[PDB]
């Protein structure tokens, strides 16, 4: 199972010396099993006898075929998507930056659009930690 | 420890230690990806020196049009249980 086919195959082999089983008689047509069928190999005296099975099922589909996929934009570092342009609710909202308190941590601003659809490709978390005496204090350092 | 048993305990002091978080990652849709037809086939075979057997069913679409072929062929040790039977059928679609 991938992006290209679908496979699903199955085999079986059997084997067995199915030999003192092929050498009978049909007193009814009073003539012998390989007699009446009129083939010797394997069946007159009964050699090493075989049994194959197989099943195979292929399935071809296109990694594209039907791709509805919706529209964005990578200019430099942000992907910006055409949305649906309702013109019922603000233009565009700007959160600053907000600081935290007791911590350390640093929230860059945001731009957040009502008609389209902005996202920043990458996001900065700058290093925080506690204030503990004489504990053991876990810093975070920045993560991007 | 010593007030109660006259010996002071020894003293431990455990360093830094650097604890990992691992790279996470979620992946979201985006779009839908829906293939397009174009084979299918199905393959049965049976073997066996008393009787050998073979179905094969192929089921294409090329351009309009859905080509449907059957394969039925067996062969056994009596002059009368050997037969092939094929089909093919087109089928073209223009505007319904």
């Amino acid at each position: 199972n991938d992006q290209e086919k679908a496979h699903l195959d199955i085999a079986g082999s059997l084997e067995g010396h199915l030999r003192f089983l092929k050498n009978i008689i049909l007193p009814v047509y009073d003539k012998s099993l390989w007699d009446f069928l009129k083939l010797d190999v394997t069946t007159s005296i009964g050699r090493r006898q075989h049994l194959r099975v197989s099943t195979a099922f292929v399935y071809t589909k296109n990694p594209n075929g039907y791709s509805f996929s919706i529209p964005v934009k990578v200019l430099a570092d942000k992907f910006i998507i055409p949305g649906l342009k309702l013109n019922d609710l603000n233009s565009v909202l700007v959160m600053p930056t907000f600081h935290v308190p007791f911590t350390d941590l640093q929230v860059p601003s945001c731009k957040l659009d009502f008609r389209e659809i902005q996202i920043y490709k990458k996001l900065r978390t700058s290093s925080f930690a506690l204030n503990l005496p004489t504990l053991p204090e876990v810093k975070f350092p920045e993560v991007d | 420890a010593n007030k109660i048993a006259d010996f002071e305990l020894p003293t431990i002091i455990v360093p830094e230690q650097t604890i990992e978080i691992p790279s996470i990652k979620f992946s979201v849709p985006a779009g839908i990806v829906i293939p397009s037809f174009q084979a299918l086939t199905a393959r049965f075979e049976v073997d066996s020196p008393v009787y050998n057997a073979t179905w094969s069913a192929s089921l294409k679409n090329k351009a309009d049009y859905v080509e449907t072929v059957l394969d039925s062929t067996c062969s056994s040790t009596v002059q009368f249980l050997e037969y092939e039977l094929n089909v093919l059928g087109t089928h073209k679609i223009e505007d319904g």
